[PDB]
């Protein structure tokens, strides 16, 4: 019984690296290729830097 | 101060050039009178500064002009004999 | 001041809302070579007089002829037509836009400064000790730049 | 230098000829393509900026003694050697 | 003069490259370049100020640096057209410049002067390059824009355009962001970071090598002299290496995942502008344009349009020690002792923790854990068996290249007191 349980529990661990995995495609995903796309994180970006300072 | 904030608005309005424009050579025009509010805004600065803003914005002139002559040529290079200019047309790179 | 200020700034504002508003792409450069002889106008009026002529023949004169040799060069107006349209980032592009305004705005709030300075109507006469002296050292480097461009811009066409 | 009144003038008369212009106007209703028209369109906008700067040195040159007139010379024969790359390379 | 040297050589070079024939231009800008390396070698420790002009010790290091990533592009490029030399020369000084001035708009010029050149070597004329050569121009413009409302700003906010200058309230603030844009942009980290995969995966391989590493620490050392407030460098510095690192898992190509891996590294580098050290964001990117450098020129012995990641599996067969040094490599920018990349990197850590950002520090090295992930699954894979795959395997001139750069690695990995006693002024 415990012994599945441990397998299990690496099984979880694994699920977390599937976490990653997963926001690091959704990440990448970001970047669809469309030049006005970039320009609209751009601007977005430059807003929030911005927004953080002063 | 008043001319400043015309500086300011205008900035803004050409970075909504860019967000809006859907061709290349239109993008590049608005970021061009991005380019020139800057220049507005150092004159303005100048005069309250004292003239070497002046220098400042000429120097930014001819640069400016630079970028165009690369940009330009580059526009002209990669869309000559191809299709319509309209810039998402080149989504290959996708992340 | 303010009489003529007004008219000159709206001007350029409803100048600047065209060239970024305007689906002609000649119309559109058109309009920002309205802009820049307004903006040699104001320059003048801002006592930065040789600068303002430099504004009108290189900006106005020069700069905006090659957009315009470009353009119709390949095709203008018509490159526009497409219809990937994105219209939900219209108003994103609009609310950012008023976000890159807000901000600058925030930030030159609360100056008070003196723009009184004898700065002797922008004439190159006070410009040009400047200009080679203190400034020589930019002045030469953007010279190489303009050469390298040059070469840049030439090399990136050349065909064959 | 000059007295504001005279660039006011340069718009009036501005406004005299255009409204003339209007006039005359209503008196009638009584591969390759941009290389060369591009290239020697650009150059035309390099030549201005050149000028651009050679009219503050024109101006107060003598005062700048032969220290500024090494830098104008300096400046002109960076910009002339890109001349001289576009014309070498040729335009045709 | 490094400067007159580059000068020189470039003004030169345009019109005696009509006179030569390339391979011999090639000759003339590889011994230009070493010309420049090896006058900063003999004046280390000068300082010498000229007008908006300063070479200290940051010139020094990351111009030296820079100069290394071009003597190692050109040496690849035998491809003949002496301008894609010659633009190399141009670009070159150009990044001297910027990482020799608190003049803002010399900066401006000197960002130009490099990112012109670059926009143009982006063109193997291939259609994704093109791309590359447009997204990398049309975000540049208006990274440029930035920076200049910025500068003039700056000019707002206090009556000089050299950075030093005392600095107000909001609109000085204001300024050093709208100059952080841009700078930050040139540095690709986040979030003005988007064309970096784009434009690495799309250029020239060589080409994608002599950016990565010279554009960057170009980018640093000007980054340096800007006041970069806690807040935003806090900002910077965890959305690059978040992005970084998690994107960099989801990459099948190797070109591309090495861009996001060097989005992640500029936001570890940014932790050292907490103090703005610079004798430990100098030794981070010696090691990082070492290791970096080798990846690119073995990721270019492979392809130069591109490269997917099987392709790097069963090289240490085919070259035993391509194989080794690029595992080195992977090592090395994992950070993992006794390897220099990790003094790098525990260097501008040091610099975090010694400024007191701390969650900033650990959140840091929490993805740098993860980037253990792919770091590994090349260097590694450097053993598996072999795809059918391209290789042309180099020239003694590439082979000792990459196998010396390398050795140098774990040389400082053992011995950082060789290179650290004076990365500093030079004494
Ligand atoms: C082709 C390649 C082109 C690359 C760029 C090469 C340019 C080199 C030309 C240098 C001349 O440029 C010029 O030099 C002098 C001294 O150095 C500067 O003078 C300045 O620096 C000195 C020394 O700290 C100060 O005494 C002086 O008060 C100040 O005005 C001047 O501001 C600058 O504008």
């Amino acid at each position: 019984a415990l012994f599945y349980g441990d397998r299990g529990l690496l099984s979880g661990y694994f699920g977390l690296g599937g976490a990653a995995r997963s926001l690091g495609q959704g990440l990448a995903r970001l970047q669809t290729g469309y030049l006005r796309v970039y320009a609209l994180l751009f601007v977005l970006g430059a807003l929030l830097l911005l927004g953080v300072m002063r | 101060m008043s001319y400043l904030l015309t500086s300011a608005l205008l900035f803004a309005l050409g970075v909504y050039g860019v967000l809006t424009r859907r061709t290349a050579i239109l993008v590049f025009l608005s970021i061009e009178l991005m380019l020139n509010a800057a220049n507005l805004s150092l004159v303005g600065f100048a005069r309250a500064y004292g003239l070497d803003g002046q220098v400042a914005a000429l120097m930014v002139i001819a640069v400016a002009a630079a970028e165009v002559a690369v940009g330009l040529g580059l526009i002209v290079a990669i869309f000559r004999h191809r299709e319509s200019t309209a810039v998402d047309d080149l989504s290959e790179l996708r992340g | 001041m303010s009489l003529l200020e007004g008219l000159a700034l709206f001007l350029l504002l409803l100048s600047g809302v065209l060239v970024v508003t305007l689906r002609n792409a000649i119309h559109a450069a058109l309009a920002l070579i309205l802009n820049f002889l307004v903006l040699a106008g104001v320059y003048v009026a801002l006592d930065a007089r040789f600068l303002g002529f430099i504004q009108v023949i290189v900006y106005a004169g020069a700069i905006v002829v090659l957009f315009l040799f470009v353009i119709m060069l390949l095709f203008a107006a018509q490159g526009e037509i497409g219809f990937d349209p994105l219209v939900r980032s219209r108003p994103l592009a609009a609310l950012l836009a008023l976000g890159v305004a807000g901000i600058l705005a925030a930030g030159l709030w609360g100056l008070d400064l003196a723009f009184t300075q004898d700065l002797k109507g922008g004439l190159p006469q006070a410009l040009g000790p400047l200009l080679y002296g203190d400034w020589l050292f930019v002045l030469l480097a953007v010279g190489f730049l303009l050469m390298a461009a040059t070469v840049v811009a030439v090399a990136l066409v050349e065909p064959g | 230098m000059a007295p504001i009144q005279e660039y006011v003038g340069t718009l009036i008369y501005v406004g005299v000829a255009l409204f003339i212009g209007v006039a005359a106007l209503l008196v009638g209703a009584l591969k390759r393509f941009p290389v060369h028209f591009y290239v020697v369109a650009m150059l035309f906008i390099l030549f201005d900026v050149e000028v651009a700067f050679l009219w503050p040195y024109a101006v107060s040159a003598g005062g700048l003694g032969l220290y500024g007139f090494l830098g104008v010379l300096a400046f002109t024969l960076l910009l002339f050697v890109g001349f001289l790359y576009e014309w070498w390379k040729g335009v045709m | 003069m490094t400067l007159a040297i580059l000068a020189v050589f470039s003004v030169a070079l345009t019109l005696l490259g009509f006179v030569l024939p390339p391979q011999g231009v090639k000759r003339a800008t590889l011994l230009g370049l070493a010309l420049a390396l090896a006058s900063l070698l003999l004046t280390w420790g000068k300082p010498f100020a000229f007008g908006p002009y300063a070479v200290d010790g940051v010139s020094q290091v990351f111009t030296l640096l820079a100069l290394l990533g071009a003597l190692w592009t050109v040496g690849l490029v035998r491809s003949g057209r002496f301008e894609f030399y010659l633009l190399v020369l141009y670009a070159a000084l150009g990044m001297h410049l910027l990482a020799s001035t608190r003049h803002l708009l010399l900066m401006l010029v000197a960002l130009e002067a490099l990112s012109l050149p670059l926009y143009a070597l982006a063109t193997w004329r291939r259609g994704q390059g093109l791309e590359a050569a447009l997204k990398y121009f049309l975000l540049g413009a208006l990274a440029a824009a930035f920076f200049l409302y910025g500068a003039a700003l700056f000019y707002g906010a206090t009556g000089s355009l050299v950075l030093g200058a005392p600095g107000e309230g909001p609109l000085y603030a204001l300024a050093l962001g709208l100059l952080l844009v841009g700078l930050g942009f040139k540095a690709a980290l986040a979030p003005f970071h988007f064309w970096t995969p784009d434009v690495y995966q799309g250029s020239p391989t060589p080409v994608v090598l002599f950016m990565a590493t010279s554009v960057k620490a170009a980018a640093f050392a000007a980054l340096l002299r800007v006041a970069a407030p806690p807040e935003a460098l806090a900002l910077l510095v965890a959305l690059s290496v978040v992005v970084g690192n998690l994107a960099a898992l989801a990459q099948k190509e190797a070109k591309r995942l090495l861009a996001y891996s060097s989005i992640a590294h500029a936001g570890y580098m940014a932790l050292a502008l907490y103090t703005g050290n610079a004798q430990a964001l100098g030794f981070y990117l010696l090691t990082y344009v070492l290791a970096t450098g080798l990846a690119f020129a073995v990721l270019s012995q492979i392809s130069p349009d591109r490269v997917p990641l099987e392709a790097l599996r069963g090289l240490y067969r085919k070259d035993p020690l391509l194989g080794l040094a690029f595992l080195v490599a992977m090592l090395s920018l994992l950070g993992l002792p006794p390897l220099a990349g990790f003094w790098g990197k525990y260097l501008a850590f040091a610099e975090a923790a010694r400024a007191g950002a701390w969650g900033v520090l650990v959140l840091a090295l929490v993805t740098s854990a993860v980037s253990a992930y792919y770091y590994l699954g090349l260097g590694l894979a450097v053993f598996a068996r072999p795809e059918e795959t391209p290789f042309r395997p180099g020239p003694p001139w590439a082979r000792a290249a990459v196998v010396a750069a390398g050795v140098l690695l774990l040389a400082l990995g053992l011995l950082p007191g060789l290179v650290l006693p004076a990365l500093a002024a030079g004494g």
